[PDB]
């Protein structure tokens, strides 16, 4: 299936493209990238994708403007054509959510 | 629901569109037009329509070139962005299937010949034999034309004298 | 189209005027009656 | 059917798009954004939307380039091609008493 | 797999398109159709066909 | 990549050149291995890689760029607060700086 994992400060997203059944992987800058540009980047990788959208776990469709960081905070359904790979590997370390804590871990 | 009914002898597809839920109808000449046009026409009628693909009664989908009449021969599911409208066109084949078959047998059996022995290639040669025959005479005329251009000029130069 | 079915936005002009219909502007209904080739089994007997 | 909620201090509209009967949820920047650019987004999720506008109850058209926070702080009519939903925007929660002070240090550090 | 069979005087070819794992079929008029135009009908059917040859 | 997965059409070159990578032509797979020169301690790279994302989350867990744009917007209004108070004082000074100038051009003459 599809999985996302962080490498060199950025998340790589190793989707499975339909044509050739390849497994392409995108590095996408979570600050200056909206799903509006990660999707268009997903199509132009292999145009054989009729429709491609992103669903928050409750069927509600994610926008075409939310920044990936905003999306990567939780899991989400990534649907290409009929198939619906729902990624839940974003490995959010949001255990504490404590800005005072993480900062302390940062400075550590 | 959607359905196609014939009018004037043409098929009128009474589709329902997703965005503007209101029965829009399409006309399409069962000869000149092809699904690659009607579909793309329906593709432009509405906008929210993003991915439409006309399907055979089973999983097989039709191309973007099949002629409409070749399609309308039987039922076919038409798929809009998120729904499978299940068209049932009016049965209008009007030919015994076996007879339809034995004619279908003929049609291919003819063309098979028409390309087994490069018949198309022979027509061009026939014409290319006609050109040279014309170009055989037309050049053979060029000698006689000169003397007749002169004679005509002379005999005309004389008749304009008497005319004067 | 006379049945209130909105005709396509890209149907053939001739096919439009080939029959009655009701052109409309913002409110009006200019009901217009202009004046006056599917393959068939009858025709196929002729090719044979 | 239209709802405005808050995720990570950001408003998240939940429209009911026509062309798929599918709910798309934008997020809005209550400062940078504007109904002039928010509408433009609401188009790009379903081009089937042609006559779309938005306005306060009495004010029959909140003009483009209006600060989203202006629109946000009060209910408004959201007009899609024919359906005009009236939103119930939530009254922002007030925690800016003193945490903001010690937070405005955190923020300007991170 | 791919198979071609004649229907109504023309051959229909039920190729297996890569995307959608779909099985499309083409009615191609074999008098005035080069492969140069049957292939376009493949690609423009589903652009995911990167290269296609015979 | 060294294995089957395909590098996207947006990965930065340096982000790719970190390791070997098969490059494929129309019918061939040229097997490329660029020279490895980062030389940053791998585990240390990780504990830095941890930091980068760890900040990244903090940057958007609390909508910073929403607050930066707020801070700037707070500056505008303050400028637009003073530039308001100036408008009264400007006129009465535009007046005098005309009058007291209308005299100094007289004495100049």
């Amino acid at each position: 299936d599809v999985t996302v994992v962080y490498q060199n400060g950025l998340p790589v997203i190793s989707v499975r493209l339909p044509s050739r059944r390849e497994r392409c992987q995108f590095t996408l800058k979570p600050i200056s990238d909206s799903v509006g540009v990660f999707l268009r980047q997903l199509q132009e990788e292999d145009r054989g994708i009729d429709r491609v959208a992103i669903y928050s776990p409750d069927g509600v469709r994610v926008a075409a403007s939310t920044g990936i960081d905003l999306l990567l905070l939780d899991d989400f359904k990534l649907v290409i054509n009929d198939l619906t790979y729902h990624v839940r590997p974003p490995k959010r370390d949001l255990l504490s959510h404590e800005n005072a804590a993480t900062l302390n871990d940062v400075k550590t | 629901d959607v359905t196609v009914v014939y009018q004037n002898g043409l098929p009128v597809i009474s589709v329902r569109l997703p965005s503007r839920r209101e029965r829009c109808q399409f006309t399409l000449k069962p000869i000149s037009d092809s699904v690659g046009v009607f579909l793309r026409q329906l593709q432009e009628e509405d906008r929210g329509i993003d991915r439409v693909a006309i399907y055979s009664p089973d999983g097989v989908r039709v191309a973007a070139s099949t002629g409409i009449d070749l399609l309308l021969l039987d039922d076919f599911k038409l798929v809009i962005n998120d729904l499978t409208y299940h068209v049932r066109p009016p049965k209008r084949d009007l030919l015994s299937h076996e007879n339809a078959a034995t004619l279908n047998d003929v049609k291919t059996l003819v063309q098979q010949l028409y390309t087994t022995l490069c018949i198309e290639q022979h027509q061009l040669n026939k014409e290319r034999e006609l050109i040279e025959r014309l170009e055989d005479l037309k050049e053979q005329l060029a000698p006689l034309e000169k003397v007749r251009i002169e004679i005509s000029r002379k005999a005309e130069k004389r008749t304009t004298l008497v005319l004067w």
